[PDB]
């Protein structure tokens, strides 16, 4: 709504919440990539797409529900009934992604990245998500190389979040 | 109802001895780098919850662990069940997700004596001759070692014949009572 | 106390094995068979009395009512000039 | 200063044995796995403290520990009571922090001989199988270990009234003394 | 009352105490998260909120008195005194926590994480840092207790409900 | 399909097998890039690069694994048996690692913690105190002695003469060692 | 007198002996803490207060004679006398909680810790320590000083040891 | 055969590019990218498939040689005696030489060698060649100076390799 | 290589299991009973005894004084000989 | 030196661990309790000794009249016909 409230919350933010949030935002920043979430938070507000609603629906997706009452004085029950009600700007492919990614460990994600650097030519999960999205092989309508892949790694857990998210969606 | 104070209070009644025995019966479903740093029950617990094989729904895996370690007593204080119900559902084929192999081994470790064992420790240098002659060496790891080099197996059981009926006749009779089912 | 201590450490230097039996026997009521079952000397059975506090520095007439069983005086006097 | 002078000097005066029945009489306060490192009464007592049951201003619960396994000395140097002022506290009901059921196995393993001790673990070796054949443990590790297999329960003792009574006859007595005050 | 106290506070204090020196320091820097010490109290300094009272209030909290005698040249007594009639800066919330972390061992911050996984997502992983975690979802604040006090009153870990209960007598 | 199964091989290796492999190759690998080294992953990725390690050519991990004692991996993932490793590894042709290192280890292999504490007592001379440490093992301790040459294929006599203050039996393996060179 | 020489003596110390002499070097270097012995010895060059004497003072101390012969060709007569003849480099009160740490096994710092748990932290004893990180833990909380030892004096009595409260008697009485 | 060297230098490592650097040191401000030893070399005229192949095995990465070269060991190894110029035998003992020292003994190497350097600091052994050469007491001929320091960190093979390298030539 | 510490150790080899075990009774006052629990011959005795500076060469009257009781006297012999 | 060495090596080797304790205690004065609580062998203790350079090839007087106390006059020989 104001320049002062974004850039407070983009001050308060931590690196790995900027890194998250920009990832986040990768759908609706397919016509310009912002390097600096700061840009991104501009570019938002330039279009209208940064409203009171979208900015409570992206605090609540990073879990920061401090900086929801301190600033928007709002709480958890308020922000999950305008997701009910307002549309997602948001799909909920890149939250699932995202969940995955907070779950691994640095040593299941250089397993991950030994597994699969046969298929591609320090990395974090989301960074292997997003180049092989870059390389076209996982899209949000096919995820066996990402089942699969899982599996292999003795993590069956994450499975059951996969297929779960498959037939919810169908 | 708290499904992790249940898991904290089973896993705070467990000393180092059976975190050792449990973690020896579960060798098949959790590799051998993974199990190095396991100290306490807690994390033993996390990484069965991770292959799906421990959870509030499904318990029938925490159940079969805990009999079989003959600690009774937490399968009625806590996951209320009793020791016939056990029986009969270990009866029935198709449930047992451990092989008659690791609980044979583990039978066979619980029935020797100290002066049995530092006997078959001695007996042992007949065929894998001596890697180090420590006596600090328990039973479980002296199985898991010949395991390694493919001395012992599901169906190479020769030595193990062969050192018992030097020392006692009852593994003898508990080896065939296994080969029976063969 | 050093001069308890010694006294009685002199008084139990001179019991014999059949006079650690009887007194055994006499006290078998006060402690259970575990505790007076590995004891070997008139000293052990002491220092498990002072235990339980029967035996103390400040009263000693259980001392010489456990030795009169035995008839043994000169313990007893000995005791007494102690205790003067 | 002066309560942790008095707690290490009563703990400098305990030796290994009453140490195995110290620990073994708070079994119900102190859960299994943190009584495996405790090696000495100083991580018992703090331990205890801990759990917010020994305080500079609470002495009952280590005034009990303490004539539990007859060490009255102790009692009148540091704590200054009596036998008497002791006896008639814990005598009326709401007081005893102990279970009737604790005290009752240790006073049962006061009054057991070696020999009686060989014929207790030939009694009801049918059980637990010749799995702890070795004589160099004493009567409260065969307690734990019947305790773990819930053959000797707080409401199932017919076990140990079977075998007492045909070892002896004065524990049957204390046996049943311990149900008729129940 | 000079600029250079400042580095030779900086020099003296190892990372270990300048930790929960930050985390004493959170709440009142409520817009600025500095990574260091010195940016920190630079930035105090600047704002004029820190002074030679702060400073000894603070040092006195880390439980340094060495500091205190050397640089400052004040006793306790004095640095008592002077918090019993001066209102102090931190809040008695933020040293009741630090108080709480000090005295839990690395064998039971590992329990209670794996019991409070279930509301949130040897590793070198302190109380400080699950606390504040935990304030970041909004589940421990000084109105709200319940959660840490019953988790802690599970773990077989009494006496540090005991302070909780007090604290929570105190207001 | 083959990536998956060298992912299995390294999954099963803990500590001391992955530090007794690294002292394994190390004249294939140079120190400076063993030590990021933490499993067996990262191992195997390095061999990788050296071209000594293929899908195709199988042999150098073949003979590795039979070094350490490890039958199981050989016949379960590699499908290989014992007898036909041996016939291969009897080929003066084929053993791509030297008899120097296999014979070093076999030597760590039959010295317990107090033997080590004696080869630890007896060499002050040699090895600074602070490299010492009370705690390396003795493959540690042998590749402190290459590093100073004091210890090389044609200087065997510190070793020699410390076998026989310690114990007869590695003098059996040492000067069969020589007898076979 | 170069870095030789240092690096040389840094390399023929364990670990035991490192925590020593950093405790006694305190008092030299107190405006920063060094994290190694290399460090502090690299500082104290630079700073010019190291020289051949003190590092013989510091050997003297730490009780490795063979060190001054071997690296400094000196024997413990040409420290003697220059320990007579030149002021000392350490506080006496430094060298005396020394050689009351020397005496000290781990059976008695756990007495220690559990004797003086009220007024220190009780997460901090949890890890192994020794008396020296004691006697540092207590130096922070401005508890024992070098002209103020009588709770450190009760301490080691209420443990029954007469000879180390005969030391301290010792000591106080030579100032 | 022309953009393939986007392919080569994409697939390599910073401590093996700065290696690499350290190799071309032989042939101004250094660049970074490898684009300007292309123009340099092309303009020359020694620019050849031989001599990004020599490279490679002397950088030790022939899985590289095999997938974009398509040739093994053997082949630059027979390539090499043609004419083994592009880089100095100095250049590779420097290089072999880096390549045996963990964090320790270039720790220990940079703090024995602070004596007569001014204090300049984080950095490899191979970055500390190149501040020797700008002193120049580093010659090709003479190595006196770094064989006096690597003598008293105990290490006395690579001694033994110095030497032999320099009673070679 | 001190002469008290020799003339202790020459006293202590000297004494039998009984003898060890009534030494350890009698000095119950002073040294604690966990002390006494792991002491095995009378070296550590001795030893143990040295820390609370009752026993010093600089007086020896408790050894004199134990060894009385003992009534064993080529000890008090060489004590008595070893001061001169 | 190194026939030194290995003469302290081997003179060590043949200890029992009474004769260890024995050794440990008599040696109480010159090592501090610390450094003799974490020593297991002879050796180690000989190497401590070392540290002080009280014991040396130049003057191993001190080892002799330590073999002596032990009662152990064969290894005493020995060292003395190790110079020999």
């Amino acid at each position: 709504m104001s320049a002062e409230v974004i850039h407070q919350v983009e001050e308060a933010l931590d690196t790995d919440e900027k890194e998250m949030l920009l990832f986040l935002c990768r759908d609706v920043a397919i016509d310009v990539v912002p390097p600096n979430v700061r840009d991104l938070l501009d570019i938002l507000r330039e279009r209208g797409k940064l409203s009171v609603g979208d900015l409570a629906e992206l605090l609540y997706r990073v879990r920061r529900f401090d900086l929801l009452k301190r600033i928007l004085k709002m709480d958890r029950k308020a922000v999950e009934t305008h997701l009910l009600r307002n549309p997602h700007l948001v799909s909920d492919y890149r939250v699932l992604m995202a969940e995955i990614g907070e779950d691994l460990d640095k040593s299941d994600v250089s397993s991950l990245i030994f597994l699969m650097k046969d298929y591609m030519g320090e990395k974090s999960f989301l960074d292997l998500v997003v180049e092989l999205e870059k390389l076209n092989l996982v899209a949000p309508d096919q995820l066996d190389l990402l089942e699969k892949c899982l599996k292999n790694i003795h993590r069956i857990d994450l499975k059951t979040k996969i297929q779960k998210y498959k037939q919810s969606v169908q | 109802m708290d499904f992790s104070r249940n898991l904290y209070d089973i896993g705070e009644q467990l000393d180092s001895e059976d975190l050792a025995s449990l973690k020896f019966l579960s060798l098949d479903y959790i590799p051998q780098r993974k199990q190095e740093p396991i100290k306490d029950a807690l994390m033993l617990f996390q990484r069965l919850q991770e292959k799906r094989m421990l959870e509030e729904s499904n318990l029938s895996f925490l159940k079969e662990l805990l009999f079989r370690i003959n600690r009774l007593d937490l399968l009625i204080t806590y996951l209320n069940t009793r020791k016939e119900e056990m029986e009969r559902e270990l009866q029935t084929p198709g449930r047992a997700q451990i092989s008659a192999y690791r609980v044979m081994l583990y039978q066979i470790s619980e029935e020797v004596s100290r002066s049995e064992l530092r006997s078959f420790k001695g007996g042992l240098q007949e065929e894998i001759s001596k890697c180090k002659l420590d006596d600090d060496m328990n039973l479980l790891d002296i199985f898991i070692e010949m395991e390694k080099r493919v001395i012992l197996g599901e169906g190479k059981l020769d030595i193990l014949k062969r050192v018992c009926a030097q020392i006692n006749k009852s593994l003898l009779k508990i080896i065939n009572d296994y080969e029976e089912f063969s | 106390m050093d001069p308890f201590l010694v006294l009685l450490h002199s008084v139990s230097s001179s019991l014999s094995s059949s006079e650690l039996t009887e007194l055994k026997f006499l006290c078998l009521g006060r402690v259970g068979k575990r505790k007076l079952e590995r004891v070997q000397s008139g000293l052990d059975l002491f220092s498990m009395l002072l235990e339980q506090n029967d035996l103390e520095p400040g009263h000693t007439e259980l001392l010489r009512e456990l030795l009169a069983s035995l008839r043994r005086h000169d313990l007893l006097r000995r005791v007494d000039d102690f205790e003067a």
